[PDB]
C-alpha cells in the first residue's frame, strides 16, 4: 500500500497526457504530427514495459482498471472535476479494502467510456480506453485463466481494427504507433498457443484498409508482421515481396526500418544471397540503435552473421560476445573456429557435436554450403598466394587424391571467378599467375562519382533535415 | 598547394569548437571563406577537363 | 495436413528436385531445403542421394554422376539424368576454355564423354570454335581482344557539376 | 470521400509554405546583415 | 637502401640493378592527413551533437 | 622492497607456468617461508605445488608467528593512534601490513587509502600495490593503482620517483602487449639505475629489448640499443640478445634464427608472457621478411633459405599462413620462388583511407543526424 | 531498446584472437630441428 502509490501517478501521467493532452493534440493539430504525446505515451509504454506495468501484483489485486476507466465525459470545463474524482478515489488502495476487478470485469469496463455519455469524436480516446488498460494485461502469459483474457481483449482491440475503419482525420498517427505494438503483442499471444490461419486475412486486409488514405506507420509494421509471420512457418509468399516491393516509407520509427531491413536480410540469406544480404545485414548491424537493451543484439547476431561465416573470410567474431552468450555459443565459437579450420574430420566433428544448437539455428543452408566454403576459402587462400600453383600441390594439401577433381575445383572457381589460374593441359600441372599492375587510377574516379554523388545525396538530405 | 595549407587552420576551429558545455559565444563562423574558392578550383579543373576533349577534336 | 501418410512422398520431392536441378534453379533449391527439412539428412535416399549429389556437383565433380548413376532409375528419373547429361555437356560447351590455355583430344575424352560423335564435331562446328591440329583453342586470342575513358566521364562532369548545382 | 480528400492534403503541403516561412526568415537575416 | 642510403632495386635473378625515388606527394599526404585531423574534429563534435539533442 | 618479493613473484610464475617439478615451487616457497615469515609463499605451494609434503607445523609455527605479528601490528595500530600521528599510524600499519595470508592484504589497503595524505603516503603505497599485483600476473592492482596516483601520488614528485612510476607503467606496457610505451617509459636509463622496484637491472634490460627490438624501428632501433649507450655500459653483461640486435641492423637471419628459438624459449619460460608470446616471433620473422624481399624483386627464398637455414618448405607453410594472416603485401612462388618490393601507399592506399574513413564517419554522423529527426 | 522476439534469449584476451588466428600453426623444436634434418 505504500508502493501501488507509484503506479497510481504514473497511470495518472499517462492518460492525463494521453486522453487529455493528445485529444487536445487531435482536436485541431497534427499539420505532419504535431501529437508529441503519442510518441511521449509510446515512451510510457516502454516504461511500463521496463516496469510492471500497474496492476499485475502490486501487493493487491485489481485496482486502477476498475477505477480509472469510468467518466472522461469531454465536457463543459469542468472535467477536471472528473480528474479530481480520478485523483481522489486513492484513498480506496491505502485505506479501504482492495479487490479483485480485474481480466474477468473488464468486459462491461470497456463499455463504461461509451456508456456514460456521448465523450468525445476522436478515436485515440478509444484506443485508449482498449489500449492503456488491456496493455498491462498481455505480458503475464502463464496460459491459466490468462490467456484467453489476452485473447479476448485483442479480440476487443479487433473490434478497435473495426473502430479504426470506419470511425468517420489523421489520427492513424496515434492508432497505427500503438497498433504496431499491439498488433505485435497480437501475434505474439496469438503464437503463444498455435500459428494464425484467419488473422493472417486480417493482416493482409489491414494491410489493405492502410494503403494510400493514411498511409503512416501502418503498412512497415504490418508488414513486418506478415515477414515474421511467413517466416515463422512455410517459406511460400516471398515470391509476393518479389512481386508487390512496396516497401519503401519515410521509414519512421528508426529502428523498425533497421530490424525489418533485418528480417529481409534473412529472407535473402534463406532464398540465396551472399554480396546483397551481407550489406543489408551490415545496414541493419551499424543500424543496431544503441545496447540500452540488454542482451538483444546478441542471438539475433548470431543468426546475424551466419552468411558472414559462409564467406569463408571472416575471422574469430570475439567482439560482440556477450559473456552471458558465451554458454550459448559453445557450439558458435568452436563453429567459427571449424571457419578458420580446414579440417573435414573436425569440420563433420563440430556437426557432430552441436547439431542440436544448428537446429536452434535451423538454418541448413550454412551447411549445405559450408564445405564448399572451405574448399572457397582453401582457393582464395592459396590462389592470392601463388602465381604459379601445381594442382597437385593444392590438392593433395587438402586431400583431393587425384588430378580431375582439382580440375573440377579450379574449373568451378573460374566459373565463379576468383583468379586467372589456368591449366598447362598435359595432365593437369596448373600453369597461372596472381593479378597485380590490374589498375588504380581511371577506376578509383569510376567509384567517386559514387562517392561524392553520395556525398551529395546526404548534402542534400541534411538540407532536408536542417528545414525541420 | 595552398589548399591543403590553408584548410588546415580554419579545422582547428572544431578543436575550438569544443566548448561542450556551456562555452560558445560567436563560433568563430570563418569555416566558410575557403569551401568557395575550393568550389571555383576544382568547378575549374572540370571545366577545363571537358575543354580537352571538347575543343582537341 | 492431417492426411494419410503418402506412398510416392519421398520421390514426388525428388522429382521436382531433379527436374529443378536440370533446369538450374537458384533459390527454389533452398525452398525445396526449407520445407521439408528434417527427413533429408536421416533419411530419403529420393532427397539424401540429390542433395548430397548437389554436394558434389558443386563441388567438383562430373563423375559422381556415373558413380550415382550407378542406380538412379529411381520410378523414371531417366528423363531428369537424360537433361542431367545435358546440363553436363552444354555446361561443358560454357565451361570448357572459361580460361584456358588449350586442350587436346583426351580432356575431352576425359571432361567430355562418347569419345566423338558428331555432337563434339558439331560443338566445334557450332560455337564459333578452332578445331586445331588435334588440339583445340576458344579463338586465336581467346578473349576478343579487350581506348577512351575520357570523355564519357566528361559528360559524368557535366551532369555532376549539375547537380552540384541548384543545391548549397 | 470520393473527391475531398486530397486538397486537403495539399493544405497540408503548405509545409512547404512553412518551408517559405523559414527561407523568408533566411532573406530577412541577410537582408538585415546587407543593411548592416 | 634499409636505411635510404639507397633507393631503387638490385637483382641476383637477372644480376641487374635499378635505382628509384620520387617520393614526394604534397596533395596526399598533407589534404589526406588534414582530412584524418578533420575525422578527429567531426568525432569530437558528435559528443556536443549527442549532448545538445539529450 | 619488492626486488626480493619480485623474485617471489618468479617463483610463483615457476609455480604456474611450469609443472615439470613442482617440488621445486615448493621447495623455494619453504625456503621463503622458513625465514622473513613469508606464509602467503607457503599457502600459494599449498594450493598450486605439492600440498606441503612436509610443512603442516614447520611453517604453521611461522603462520603463528606472523598471526602475532599482524596482531601486534593491529594493536600498536590503536597505541599510536593514541598519540598523534600525521596519518602516520595508518601509514607504518599499511607498510608493515603489505607476509602472512590476505589477511596482511585487508589490513594494510584498507587502512592507507583513507587517509593517504601526502606523496609519499600514496608513492610507497602504488609502489607496493605494483607489487601485491605482480606477485601473480595482475593487471588489476599494478595499475588501478596508478589511477589513484594519478589521483594522489605525484603532483609535481621528485625528478626521482616520478620516473619510477613512469617505469612502472612502462613495465606493464612490455608484461602486455603494448609493444611500445614500455621502451617509451624505459628510455629514462638516468632514473633506474638500482631501487627496491628494479628487481635487476640486468632484468631491466631484459624487459627493456623484449619490447625495443619491437618498438625501435631501425632508427630509434639504433637510437636507444646502439646510439644509447648508457644502457651498454651494463647490456655488456647479457650480449646474447644484444648481438642479435647486432644483427637486427646487418639482417643476419641464420643468428636471427638461432637466437629466434633461443629468445623463443626463454620467452616461453619467462614471467607475464605463458599465455601471450605467441606473436612476438612470428612477428620478428614477418617484419625481417618485409625488410629482406624490400632489398628488390628478382629474389628467391631459397637464396634465403640458407639464411632461412634449409628454410623453403619452413618458410612455405611459414609465409602461406603470413599472407594468410594478411601480412606483407609481397610476390613469391615455389616453381617460381619470387620476391617482390611492393605496396606504396600513395598508389591507392593514402587515396583510400580518405573514404575508408569520410564514410565511415560519414554514415557514423549520418544516422547520427538521423534520429535527430527520425 | 529489444522489441522484437530476441528477449527469448587483455592480458592475453587482447593477444587472443591472434591466438586463435595462432592456433594453426606449430602452437610453440622441429623449427630448431629442422636446422640438423639438413
Amino acid at each position: 500500500p505504500p508502493p501501488p502509490p507509484a503506479p497510481q501517478d504514473v497511470e495518472m501521467k499517462e492518460e492525463a497526457a494521453t486522453g487529455g493532452g493528445s485529444t487536445g493534440e487531435a482536436d485541431g493539430k497534427t499539420a505532419a504530427a504535431a501529437a508529441e504525446h503519442s510518441q511521449r505515451e509510446l515512451d510510457t509504454v516502454t516504461l511500463e514495459d521496463i516496469k510492471e506495468h500497474v496492476k499485475q501484483l502490486e501487493k493487491a489485486v485489481s485496482g486502477k482498471e476498475p477505477r480509472f476507466v469510468l467518466r472522461a465525459l469531454r465536457m463543459l470545463p469542468s472535467t477536471s472535476r472528473r480528474l479530481n474524482h480520478y485523483v481522489l478515489y486513492k484513498a480506496v488502495q491505502g485505506f479501504f479494502t482492495s479487490n479483485n476487478a480485474t481480466r474477468d470485469f473488464l468486459l462491461p469496463f470497456l463499455e463504461e467510456p461509451m456508456d456514460t455519455e456521448a465523450d468525445l469524436q476522436f478515436r485515440p480516446r478509444t484506443g485508449k480506453a482498449a489500449s492503456t488498460p488491456l496493455l498491462p494485461e498481455v505480458e503475464a502469459y502463464l496460459q491459466l485463466l490468462v490467456v484467453i483474457f489476452m485473447m479476448n481483449s485483442k479480440r476487443y482491440k479487433e473490434a478497435q481494427k473495426i473502430s479504426d475503419d470506419l470511425m468517420q482525420t489523421q489520427n492513424r498517427r496515434a492508432l497505427d504507433l500503438v497498433a504496431a505494438k499491439c498488433y505485435y503483442y497480437h501475434a505474439r499471444v496469438y503464437e503463444f498457443l498455435d500459428k494464425l490461419d484467419v488473422v493472417r486475412s486480417f493482416l493482409h486486409a489491414r494491410l489493405r484498409t492502410a494503403t494510400l488514405r493514411h498511409d503512416a506507420d501502418g503498412q512497415a509494421t504490418l508488414l513486418n508482421l506478415l515477414l515474421r509471420n511467413y517466416l515463422h512457418y512455410s517459406l511460400y509468399d516471398q515470391a509476393e515481396k518479389l512481386v508487390s516491393k512496396s516497401v519503401f516509407p519515410e521509414q519512421a520509427n528508426n529502428n523498425e526500418w533497421a530490424r525489418y531491413l533485418y528480417y529481409t536480410g534473412r529472407i535473402k540469406a534463406i532464398q540465396l544471397e551472399y554480396s546483397e544480404a551481407r550489406r543489408t545485414m551490415t545496414n541493419a548491424l551499424r543500424k543496431a540503435p544503441q545496447h540500452t537493451a540488454v542482451g538483444f543484439k546478441q542471438t539475433v547476431h548470431k543468426l546475424l552473421i551466419v552468411v558472414e561465416l559462409l564467406l569463408g573470410e571472416i575471422p574469430d567474431r570475439l567482439q560482440f560476445r556477450q559473456p552471458s552468450l558465451k554458454r550459448s555459443l559453445m557450439p558458435y565459437f568452436l563453429l567459427t573456429q571449424a571457419v578458420r579450420t580446414g579440417n573435414l574430420a573436425k569440420f563433420n566433428q563440430v556437426l557432430d557435436q552441436f547439431g542440436e544448437k544448428f537446429q536452434a539455428d535451423g538454418t541448413y543452408t550454412l551447411i549445405i554450403r559450408l564445405r564448399h566454403n572451405v574448399i572457397k576459402t582453401g582457393v582464395r587462400m592459396i590462389s592470392l598466394s601463388y602465381s604459379r600453383i601445381s594442382l597437385a600441390d593444392i590438392a593433395q594439401k587438402l586431400q583431393l587424391d587425384s588430378p580431375e577433381d582439382a580440375e573440377f575445383i579450379v574449373a568451378k572457381a573460374i566459373r565463379d571467378g576468383v583468379i586467372e589460374a589456368s591449366i598447362n593441359h598435359e595432365k593437369g600441372y596448373v600453369q597461372s599467375k596472381e593479378m597485380i599492375d590490374i589498375y588504380s587510377t581511371r577506376e578509383p574516379q569510376l567509384a567517386f562519382h559514387q562517392r561524392i554523388s553520395f556525398c551529395l545525396d546526404i548534402h542534400n538530405m541534411s538540407v532536408k533535415a536542417m528545414r525541420f | 598547394n595552398y589548399n591543403k595549407a590553408v584548410e588546415e587552420e580554419d579545422k582547428m576551429t572544431p578543436e575550438q569548437l569544443a566548448i561542450k558545455n556551456v562555452g560558445k559565444q560567436d563560433p568563430k563562423r570563418h569555416l566558410e571563406e575557403h569551401v568557395d574558392v575550393l568550389m571555383t578550383s576544382n568547378i575549374v579543373q572540370c571545366l577545363a577537363a571537358m575543354l580537352d576533349t571538347v575543343v582537341f577534336k | 495436413e492431417q492426411l494419410p501418410e503418402s506412398a510416392y512422398m519421398h520421390q514426388l520431392l525428388g522429382l521436382n528436385l531433379l527436374f529443378l536441378l536440370s533446369q538450374n534453379r537458384v533459390a527454389e533449391f533452398h525452398t525445396e531445403l526449407e520445407r521439408l527439412p528434417a527427413k533429408d539428412i536421416q533419411t530419403n535416399v529420393y532427397i539424401k542421394h540429390p542433395v548430397s549429389l548437389e554436394q558434389y556437383l558443386m563441388e567438383g565433380s562430373y563423375n559422381k554422376v556415373f558413380l550415382a548413376k550407378g542406380n538412379i532409375p529411381a520410378e523414371s528419373y531417366t528423363f531428369f539424368i537424360d537433361i542431367l547429361l545435358d546440363t553436363i555437356r552444354d555446361e561443358i560447351a560454357g565451361c570448357i576454355e572459361k580460361a584456358y590455355e588449350k586442350i587436346l583430344f583426351t580432356e575431352a575424352t576425359r571432361i567430355l564423354f562418347f569419345n566423338t560423335p558428331k555432337k563434339m564435331t558439331d560443338y566445334a562446328k557450332k560455337r564459333g570454335w578452332v578445331l586445331g591440329p588435334n588440339n583445340y583453342y576458344s579463338f586465336a586470342s581467346q578473349q576478343q581482344k579487350p581506348t577512351i575513358p575520357s570523355t564519357e566521364l566528361a559528360k559524368q562532369v557535366i551532369e555532376y557539376a549539375r547537380q552540384l548545382e541548384m543545391i548549397v | 470521400y470520393l473527391s475531398k480528400i486530397e486538397e486537403l492534403q495539399l493544405i497540408v503541403n503548405d509545409k512547404s509554405q512553412n518551408l517559405r516561412r523559414l527561407q523568408a526568415q533566411r532573406n530577412e537575416l541577410n537582408a538585415k546583415v546587407r543593411l548592416l | 637502401i634499409l636505411d635510404k642510403k639507397f633507393h631503387g632495386i638490385l637483382d641476383q635473378g637477372e644480376g641487374v640493378l635499378i635505382i628509384f625515388d620520387e617520393p614526394p606527394v604534397d596533395k596526399t599526404y598533407e589534404a589526406a592527413l588534414e582530412t584524418i585531423q578533420n575525422m578527429s574534429k567531426v568525432v569530437d563534435s558528435l559528443y556536443n551533437k549527442a549532448k545538445k539533442l539529450t | 622492497p619488492k626486488n626480493p618479493d619480485l623474485r617471489i613473484a618468479q617463483l610463483r610464475f615457476l609455480l604456474s607456468l611450469p609443472e615439470h617439478r613442482g617440488d621445486a615451487a615448493v621447495r623455494d616457497e619453504l625456503m621463503a617461508a622458513v625465514r622473513d615469515n613469508n606464509m602467503a609463499p607457503y599457502y600459494e605451494a599449498l594450493c598450486k605445488s605439492l600440498d606441503w609434503q612436509i610443512d603442516v607445523d614447520l611453517l604453521n609455527k611461522m603462520k603463528k608467528a606472523n598471526e602475532d605479528e599482524l596482531k601486534r601490528l593491529d594493536e600498536e595500530l590503536e597505541d599510536a593512534e593514541k598519540n598523534l600521528g600525521e596519518s602516520e599510524i595508518r601509514d607504518a600499519m599499511m607498510a608493515k601490513a603489505e607476509i602472512g595470508d590476505k589477511e596482511g592484504a585487508l589490513t594494510a589497503f584498507r587502512k592507507t587509502y583513507d587517509k593517504t595524505v601526502a606523496l609519499g603516503h600514496r608513492l610507497d603505497i602504488v609502489f607496493y600495490l605494483l607489487r601485491i599485483g605482480l606477485f601473480y600476473m595482475d593487471n588489476d592492482l599494478i595499475t588501478r593503482n596508478t589511477e589513484k596516483a594519478k589521483s594522489l601520488i605525484e603532483e609535481g614528485g621528485d625528478w626521482d620517483r616520478r620516473n619510477r612510476l613512469k617505469v612502472y607503467q612502462g613495465l606493464y606496457c612490455v608484461a602486455i602487449r603494448d609493444f611500445k610505451q614500455a621502451a617509451e617509459l624505459f628510455l629514462d636509463t638516468v632514473s633506474t639505475f638500482t631501487s627496491y622496484e628494479l628487481m635487476d637491472y640486468k632484468t631491466f634490460v631484459t624487459y627493456t629489448v623484449y619490447v625495443s627490438m619491437i618498438a625501435l624501428e631501425r632508427p630509434d632501433l639504433r637510437e636507444k640499443v646502439i646510439k644509447g649507450a648508457e644502457i651498454l655500459e651494463v647490456l655488456h653483461s647479457l650480449p646474447a640478445v644484444r648481438q642479435y640486435l647486432f644483427s637486427l641492423y646487418e639482417c643476419r637471419y641464420s643468428v636471427f634464427f638461432q637466437s629466434l628459438a633461443v629468445v623463443e624459449q626463454e620467452m616461453k619460460k619467462d614471467w607475464l608472457f605463458a599465455p601471450h608470446y605467441r606473436y612476438y616471433v612470428r612477428e620478428m620473422r614477418i617484419h625481417a621478411y618485409s625488410q629482406l624481399l624490400e632489398s628488390y624483386r628478382s629474389l628467391t627464398l631459397g637464396y634465403m633459405a640458407e639464411a632461412f637455414g634449409v628454410g623453403v618448405e619452413f618458410i612455405d607453410q611459414e609465409l602461406s599462413r603470413f599472407i594468410a594472416a594478411g601480412r606483407l603485401h609481397c610476390k613469391i612462388d615455389k616453381v617460381n620462388e619470387i620476391v617482390e618490393t611492393n605496396r606504396p601507399d600513395s598508389k591507392n592506399w593514402q587515396y583510400q583511407e580518405t573514404i575508408k574513413k569520410g564514410d565511415l564517419l560519414l554514415n557514423r554522423v549520418q544516422k547520427l543526424s538521423r534520429v535527430i529527426n527520425m | 531498446m529489444s522489441e522484437k522476439k530476441q528477449p527469448v534469449d587483455e592480458d592475453n584476451w587482447d593477444d587472443d584472437n591472434v591466438e586463435d588466428d595462432f592456433s594453426n600453426q606449430l602452437r610453440a623444436e622441429k623449427h630448431g630441428y629442422k636446422m640438423e634434418t639438413s
